[PDB]
């Protein structure tokens, strides 16, 4: 299904799906906010926005290309996706302005334009956007002082001291062939992309990237960004989670299944299977939830976030999850770990088959780049039916059992508890 | 909502000594009270057991 | 404590049975004269105690209409009480009114929260 | 009944059964949303509750969407579970409960939530704002019930069987084998149903141009210009959305969207330029104007346009087939113009 | 300050003063709402609290009102406490304090209040949509307060300062010495407001002609039509009004309400049909329009217009003494439109 | 508000015995409380003046 070569210096990879309409191809790299100082945090973002320049991207419509990108913590892509019949149109567009003639991107008065909505782009973020900014300050308490706190987007105190100099010295340390993989997804063929990397001699740059001097840990913290003014109350917490490359992936994947996602307001949300909806229902505790199951490559991220206008009562909100995540390590059904896994079938299968080759090449791009092939589907399936409720049970008497947690609330959180109430509430006194 | 909320007396017994809200910084002094408390469970109890022989 | 399910099982066997009725609903009506709660002006569904979400959602679920008879005939009946006497005869129930009007909205509320009992209590054959 | 499906070497099945209901279809206003919201209540065979906790454990979710022509009943799931979801979507159809406390306690509050929602976008009311203004009483309907005028559950009923008919219906499957789809569709409730007429219409939809409207809204203020599109010329304004969104034009900084909603008779071309203050949004929508009354070369666009009508394409299944090389210039006419917001600093009709 | 008196052998005296600041010459929209709300708060040298006690206890009591060309300060007073009442007055023009916390604690709710309760009635939103599609940035301001754009404390002192004048202003008392009430507006803090000059203009309104806006509204419907007047046909328009809504008209059964606002340079006849379903009023406003474009004659209505012109001008004598004469016919021309309500039950311009 | 509801023991007092909502249905077995409540303090006031003399 996928195909991965290694070319003299690059690595390739190729998800054919010849009934698709667009093909995509781009490069991925492997070094996102992750691979970052506090002090030229949002370089990434400035380089995703120097590729999607206006002048950058009208050479790219002249000729029927749409560009996108995406900085993550461990990945950064690049995609150009165009109509079947031009994917070296692509290719050559990709290469003649991002990889080799990047000094016409990099000119100032497109530098300070770019910088200028940059810096207005991360100011409606940081006071707008209330569930993903505590999301970014969940990853910044948990991972303190290590390199996966850093927000993806970079911060506005750090964005208005960067120059040309530092996106091109990122650009010098990053942008190799040891750290990229070329994806092609949509309906390019394999042998044709790599006849046309190789018809074409396209070289990124030929160092290595630094490799970091301190991994990932987990600090079991809290931080409230407390404002009255809000009219809601945003929490997100979460224990330290699986890496990718676990043995127990799919298990904290089947695990945040199990409490699922909810919404308050839509009538066949609230008629799930989940035992937490007849605990939060009666007097309204939340508006939505979701629990996710964020891996990363040194560390991870297991959790729930909420928002709610019931301030009032947000203890008890916090407390009825976690006496729900209790029920992981003692007495967790055979029905729940049945409807996980098939929940959990179709949201693999919604992410991975879709209909957008950005998505598919964003994606094979950062597992190729990780581990060097990607899981197919079928084995994914087959790796989830294995499941049993003793891999539950035992995935969280590991990971959640009496662990330290993290915290992160904006809003309206004097509801909410400290941190000793609600890292005792993590174990229940077997009653 | 919780079983120590939703009851006649363990309301009163959260409300009183569990949810309590206390400010911060208040310091040793401030254990006279329930010091006070534990002195008069003391007087009581050992004063039953006495008066069982007290003429 | 009895949910009426059981009752309304029970009440159809003897009802279509041809034996069973023609010996127990004499009773039941000499039953239902005696209890004396049709001289306070009062149909049997005002008389079932409310405090449980089943008869919680089916007095909600109840229309307007029959809500507003409901509440009327409930403060009739506090009012007559508390005078120790009764209504006048031409204010009791008739046997024709005395209808089960709550019954419905309770049959339906108790089968949905069985059904949601036996849909959490549901094991797969796998 | 039109069956049609498309097979893949895949794990997701899509089914979508998607019918002639939406608000341009509406006898009064909001029975479209208020029949939508009301979709996946419980049948007579098969509560709400039952269906959401079986579909679950078969692997699968149902979804309903709401748009000027279609109600779409969609049901995503794993591949060979389907005869369970046609039997789902038809139950659905033929026999559902309507109940009036289904009525008042999850779809009159859910589409209070839906209206709530809505209401605080100001480029939503301005749309509306422009469809109302443009075709009065066929697509200018109001897409979301709001209780202007009251919608009994009677109403809902007699939509429900007006619009649920044998000859009103589409049946769409996305990866699902199209026999076997064929042999489920009938030997089903989708035989059953009442094979009434197609209400969809062949003619023009009577629009009407120059028309105005100023709505106060507290918070970001819009200016929106919106030009009814015939048959023919769809695909010149389907370049002129995409060419005015994209890098090529200079007015891409000044526009804050700009789409051609599609029909099977013509559509709509919206234009929306938002912010939060009135003095840049007036500034900008008279350079809009101000440029499009001068000529736009439109050629630059079109292979851009083709990969995007691809890329829209790829997301639904309805094709419309345009031409897009016969596509040289476009120079504005006659438009209908709509100012949300603070309108006593907002340019009128006249100033355009 | 032209200062007028009427004397009378009355026990009751009232006084007005009259400025040129109303809804017409607001440089935001609502400040004049809110210096109207803020007028008889307290001074620098008294505050609110000791005026109407002090007040009280000799007697009378304050007013403050909005129209749309005035703000009118009224005092209601026994007789002999006179200087008492045109001091306060002078005080309160020249001397208002202008706290924050009187705007946020006072003034913003009570006018939350009034916009809360004008938009309660559809008759006052179609009225205030009939002047805003006739005349657009002159009389077509709001009138009242709604925070679209937001009004801070600086533009409601700098409106003051603008609007309170010694050229913009009346002095009119009625039961009062004439002598004295001149000596009492100087020898006063009245004769040192800034002779600034009055903002009343002598042209004509700029009005704009068959124009049509729809709003949605829960509750009643209304179809309401709006003809502006120049300053010459005032009179005709006026018996036009009065005969609409006497027993002489076979139309006062369909119309809910007529009147003819007079100002200086002009004026607006509005129209208001009003129901609770739509079809009556539909058919309603069809039929008046329809049997006022064919002509009427209005010369049985001129001594009736007569009496009713002196009963409502018995009140301020500053009217603007209309003939009535020479008014015999009336057919109707170019108007605008307004529909509040049930908006896609109602009829269109193009249909009347 | 009132005093007798505007304080901490009033307050209580009020809300048992002063305003409390009362069916107004109820005969005359609904007073054996009460009367429990007086033959209470009965027990206690006579039981201590004659605990003072008991030995
Ligand atoms: C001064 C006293 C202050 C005590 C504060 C306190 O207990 O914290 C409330 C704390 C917060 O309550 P919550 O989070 O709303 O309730 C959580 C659920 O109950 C779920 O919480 P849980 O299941 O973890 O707790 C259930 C608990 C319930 O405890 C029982 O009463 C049984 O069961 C037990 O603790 C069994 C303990 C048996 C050993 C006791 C030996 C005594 C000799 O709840 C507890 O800690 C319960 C523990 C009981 C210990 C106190 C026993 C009585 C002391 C007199
Ligand atoms: C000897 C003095 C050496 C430490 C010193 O220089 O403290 C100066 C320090 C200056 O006072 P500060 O820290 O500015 O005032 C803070 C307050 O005293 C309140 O400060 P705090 O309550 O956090 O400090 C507790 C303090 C005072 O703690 C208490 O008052 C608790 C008393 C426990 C009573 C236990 C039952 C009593 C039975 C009958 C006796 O106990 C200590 O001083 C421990 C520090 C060694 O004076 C004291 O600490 C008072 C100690 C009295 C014994
Ligand atoms: C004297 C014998 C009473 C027989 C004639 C009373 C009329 C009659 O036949 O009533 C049957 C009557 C059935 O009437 P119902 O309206 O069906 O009963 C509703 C409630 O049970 C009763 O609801 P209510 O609010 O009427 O309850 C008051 C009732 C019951 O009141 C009480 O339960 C208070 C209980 C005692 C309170 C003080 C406790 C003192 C502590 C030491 C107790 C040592 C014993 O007391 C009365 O019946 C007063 C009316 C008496 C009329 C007397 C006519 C005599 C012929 C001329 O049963 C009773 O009245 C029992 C009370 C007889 C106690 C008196 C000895
Ligand atoms: C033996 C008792 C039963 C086992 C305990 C158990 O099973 O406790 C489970 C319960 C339920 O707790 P909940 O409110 O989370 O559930 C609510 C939804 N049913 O907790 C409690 O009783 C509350 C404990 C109170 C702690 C404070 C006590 C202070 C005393 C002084
Ligand atoms: C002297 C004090 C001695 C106290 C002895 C305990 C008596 C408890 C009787 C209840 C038995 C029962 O049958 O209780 C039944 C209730 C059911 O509760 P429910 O209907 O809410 O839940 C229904 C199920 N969902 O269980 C309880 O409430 C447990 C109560 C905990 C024990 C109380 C301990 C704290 C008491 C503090 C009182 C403070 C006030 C003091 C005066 C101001
Ligand atoms: C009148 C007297 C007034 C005295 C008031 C203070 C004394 C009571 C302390 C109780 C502490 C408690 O019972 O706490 C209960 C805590 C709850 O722990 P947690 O919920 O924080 O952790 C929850 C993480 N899952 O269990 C403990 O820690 C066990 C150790 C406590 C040892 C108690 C010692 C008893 C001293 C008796 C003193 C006599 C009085
Ligand atoms: C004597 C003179 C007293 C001061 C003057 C005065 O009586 O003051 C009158 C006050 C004023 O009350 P108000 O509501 O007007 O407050 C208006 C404030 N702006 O009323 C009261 O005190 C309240 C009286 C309540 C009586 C409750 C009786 C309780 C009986 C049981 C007692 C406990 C038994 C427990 C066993
Ligand atoms: C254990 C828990 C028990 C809970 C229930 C306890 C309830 C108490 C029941 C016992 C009755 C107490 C009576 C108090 C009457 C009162 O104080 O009345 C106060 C009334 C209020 O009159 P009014 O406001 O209606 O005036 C209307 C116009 N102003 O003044 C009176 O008319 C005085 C009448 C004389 C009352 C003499 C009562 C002597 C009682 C002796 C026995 C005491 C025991
Ligand atoms: C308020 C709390 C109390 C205080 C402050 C208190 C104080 C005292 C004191 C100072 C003494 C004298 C002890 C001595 O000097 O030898 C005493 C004696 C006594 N108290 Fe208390 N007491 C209290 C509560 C009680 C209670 C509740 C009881 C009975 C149940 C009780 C029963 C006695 C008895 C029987 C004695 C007898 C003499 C002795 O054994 O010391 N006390 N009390
Ligand atoms: C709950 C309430 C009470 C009840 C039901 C109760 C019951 C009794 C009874 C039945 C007797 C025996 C009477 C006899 O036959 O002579 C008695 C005796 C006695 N009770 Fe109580 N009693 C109560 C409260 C009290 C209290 C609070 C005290 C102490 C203050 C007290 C002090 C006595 C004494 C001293 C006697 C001694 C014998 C006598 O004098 O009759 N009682 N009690």
């Amino acid at each position: 299904a996928e195909v991965t070569q290694l070319s003299n210096g690059i690595v390739v990879a190729t998800e054919h799906n010849p009934s698709a309409h667009t093909a995509s191809v781009g490069v991925v790299f492997g070094s996102g906010a992750a691979n970052e100082n506090p002090y030229n945090n949002g370089v990434s973002n400035l380089w995703k926005n120097i590729f999607l320049s206006k002048e950058n991207s009208a050479v790219a419509a002249k000729e029927g290309l749409a560009l996108s990108s995406n900085i993550s913590r461990d990945f950064q892509s690049y995609i150009v996706s165009s109509l079947p019949g031009s994917t070296d149109k692509s290719l050559d567009f990709l290469n003649q302005s991002f990889i080799q003639q990047k000094a016409n991107l990099l000119s100032s008065s497109n530098f300070e334009a770019t910088k200028k909505s940059v810096l207005k782009q991360v100011q409606d973020f940081e006071e707008n956007d209330h569930p993903n900014r505590v999301l970014e300050h969940l990853h910044s308490t948990a991972f303190q002082n290590t390199p996966l706190s850093l927000p993806t987007r970079g911060t506005l105190e750090s964005l208005e001291n960067l120059v040309v100099a530092d996106l091109e010295s990122f650009a010098n340390n990053h942008f190799l062939n040891s750290n990229a993989v070329v994806v092609g997804t949509g309906n390019i063929k394999h042998e044709d992309l790599v006849n046309s990397i190789e018809s074409k001699n396209l070289s990124l740059q030929t160092g290595t990237k630094p490799v970091l001097k301190k991994k990932a840990a987990f600090l079991g913290s809290e931080v409230r960004l407390r404002d009255d003014t809000l009219p809601k109350a945003w929490i997100s917490l979460a224990v330290e989670g699986e890496p990718v490359n676990s043995p127990n992936y799919f298990v904290a994947k089947l695990a945040a299944q199990i409490f699922g996602s909810y919404n308050a307001f839509e009538p066949a949300s609230r008629l799930q299977g989940i035992k937490l909806l007849d605990n939060i229902q009666e007097y309204q505790l939340c508006d939505n939830f979701n629990h996710f199951s964020l891996s990363y490559k040194d560390s991870g991220l297991w959790g729930f976030s909420t928002a709610t206008r019931n301030v009032t009562m947000i203890d008890d909100l916090i407390h009825f999850t976690l006496k729900q995540w209790n029920r992981l390590t003692i007495s967790v059904t055979d029905t729940e770990v049945e409807r996980a896994k098939s929940l959990l079938k179709l949201q693999l299968g919604q992410l991975y088959e879709s209909g957008n080759p950005v998505n598919d090449a964003n994606l094979l791009g950062a597992e190729v780049l990780i581990k060097g092939s990607k899981l197919s589907l079928g084995e994914a399936f087959k790796k989830i039916d294995a499941i049993t409720v003793k891999d539950v049970k035992a995935w969280a008497g590991k990971r959640l059992w009496d662990q330290d947690i993290a915290i992160a609330g904006t809003g309206q959180i004097e509801g909410l508890l400290d941190y000793m109430r609600i890292r005792s509430d993590m174990s229940m006194m077997r009653w | 909502m919780a079983f120590r909320k939703s009851n006649v007396y363990l309301s009163l017994v959260n409300s009183y000594i569990i949810d309590s809200p206390q400010p911060s910084s208040i310091n040793y002094w401030w254990n006279m009270g329930s010091l006070l408390g534990l002195c008069l469970v003391i007087q009581i109890v050992t004063g039953i057991f006495m008066a069982m022989h007290y003429s | 404590p009895q949910s009426f399910t059981s009752i309304a099982r029970i009440g159809d066997y003897i009802l279509k049975s041809p034996v069973l009725s023609k010996l127990c609903v004499p009773v039941a009506n000499q039953f239902i004269n005696l209890a004396g709660y049709k001289k306070l002006g009062l149909k049997f569904d005002d008389l079932i105690a409310e405090e449980n979400p089943i008869m919680q959602t089916a007095l909600r679920r109840l229309p307007e209409d029959e809500s507003y008879a409901r509440a009327y005939r409930i403060i009739r009946a506090h009012q007559t009480e508390l005078t120790h006497h009764l209504l006048p005869r031409n204010e009791w129930i008739k046997a024709q009114e005395d209808v089960p009007y709550l019954l419905p909205y309770i049959l339906e509320a108790e089968a949905a929260a069985k059904e949601k009992d036996e849909l959490d209590n549901i094991e797969v054959s796998k | 009944l039109t069956v049609s499906a498309r097979d893949a070497p895949t794990k997701i099945s899509t089914l979508a059964v998607k019918v002639h209901g939406g608000s341009r279809y509406a006898t009064k206003d909001g029975v479209a949303h208020l029949l939508n919201r009301f979709n996946f209540q419980n049948t007579n065979t098969r509560s709400a509750l039952k269906l959401v906790r079986e579909s679950e454990l078969l692997g699968g979710t149902f979804k309903s969407t709401l748009d000027r022509e279609y109600i779409t009943l969609k049901a995503t799931f794993l591949k060979d579970d389907l005869p369970y979801y046609v039997n789902a979507l038809a139950d659905v159809l033929y026999k559902t409960a309507f109940k009036p406390h289904e009525l008042t306690e999850s779809v009159l509050p859910a589409a209070r939530y839906d209206y709530a929602v809505a209401e605080q976008c100001p480029v939503k009311s301005a749309e509306d704002q422009l469809y109302a203004i443009t075709f009065r009483k066929g697509l200018g309907n109001p897409l979301l019930y709001d209780g202007v005028e009251r919608v009994s559950l009677q109403d809902i009923k007699d939509f429900a069987d007006k619009v649920y008919t044998k000859e009103n219906l589409e049946v769409s499957g996305e990866n699902v084998v199209e026999a076997d789809l064929k042999r489920f569709v009938d030997e089903s409730l989708l035989s059953t149903l009442p094979a009434g007429k197609s209400l969809v219409s062949k003619s023009e939809p009577k629009f009407f141009l120059g028309e105005e409207n100023r709505v106060r809204f507290i918070g970001d203020s819009v200016a929106a210009i919106g030009i009814p599109v015939n048959k023919a010329s769809l695909a010149q304004y389907e370049v002129l959305a995409n060419y005015l969104t994209s890098a090529l034009s200079e007015l891409s900084g000044l526009i804050s969207s700009a789409k051609l909603d599609k029909f099977t008779d013509g559509g709509l071309f919206t234009l929306f330029v938002r912010d939060q203050d009135s003095a840049v949004v007036s500034s900008n929508i008279k350079k809009i104007v101000a440029d499009l009354k001068k000529g736009k070369d439109l050629s630059p666009a079109i292979n851009y346009t083709k990969l995007k009508n691809a890329v829209q394409n790829e997301s639904v299944s309805s094709p419309i087939e345009l031409n897009f090389d016969a596509v040289k210039d476009f120079k504005l006419g006659k438009f209908n113009y709509v100012a949300v917001g603070d309108v006593s600093n907002l340019p009128y009709l006249d100033e355009l």
